[PDB]
């Protein structure tokens, strides 16, 4: 049988964030990441 | 006219085709 290896992915992490100022709620984006490997 | 996974990513840009058009 011949199989494909596609790489786990993977991908930076980014926290979007107003200034502490204004609030302690952040966002956070995976970045290339689809919704379903996102734990 | 005009024409990988070893921690190298691609970032999209900001301003897709589309926007960049629309400027
Ligand atoms: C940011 O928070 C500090 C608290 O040390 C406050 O003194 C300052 O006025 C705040 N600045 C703004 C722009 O809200
Ligand atoms: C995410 O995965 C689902 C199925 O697991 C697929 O239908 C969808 O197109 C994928 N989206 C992206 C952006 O990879």
């Amino acid at each position: 049988e011949i199989l494909d290896i596609t790489p786990c992915s993977f991908g930076g992490v980014s926290v979007i964030t107003p200034g502490t100022n204004t609030s302690n709620q952040v966002a956070v984006l995976y970045q290339d990441v689809n919704c379903t490997e996102v734990p | 006219k005009v024409t990988k996974f070893n921690g190298l990513t691609v970032l999209p840009p900001l301003l897709t085709d589309e926007m960049i058009a629309q400027y």
